[PDB]
């Protein structure tokens, strides 16, 4: 499912790593 | 202002390119102080004083004595601007298995 906290791993991903960086 | 389920993804989106880098290894210890600083009683209130990120997102990744890589202060940031950085050891618990699930195929 994507919606809920559980799916802001991609979002995660790209601000875990490349927060800094947009 | 309790999404545990934040921590679920941070462990795994942060695992994932942590993999690419090779950083695992050396990142699990991030992760590991991370969670222990977390669920300490003095940084526990810390971390949950104000609706403002910045007075627990800063002091943590300073406690932890600045050995953070540039992911560990993104991450702190984004987890105290969706209010639940104190989740770190909800993470951890997590983080712990996709290396089990890394070091098993």
């Amino acid at each position: 499912m994507q919606l809920n906290s559980t799916e802001i791993s991609e979002l995660i991903k790209q601000r875990i790593a490349q927060f800094n960086v947009v | 202002s309790e999404f545990i389920t934040v921590a679920r993804p941070y462990a795994k989106a942060a695992f994932d390119f942590a993999v690419e880098h090779q950083s695992v290894e050396r990142w699990q210890d991030m992760l590991a102080f991370a969670a222990e600083v977390t669920k300490n009683e003095q940084m526990a209130e810390l971390l949950s004083g104000a609706l403002a990120p910045e007075t627990l997102a800063e002091s943590f990744i300073a406690v932890c004595g600045e050995q953070l890589d540039e992911n560990g202060q993104n991450l702190i940031r984004v987890m105290a601007e969706n209010g639940r950085l104190n989740a770190l050891p909800d993470v951890l618990e997590q983080f712990i298995h996709l290396r089990a699930v890394s070091e098993a195929t």
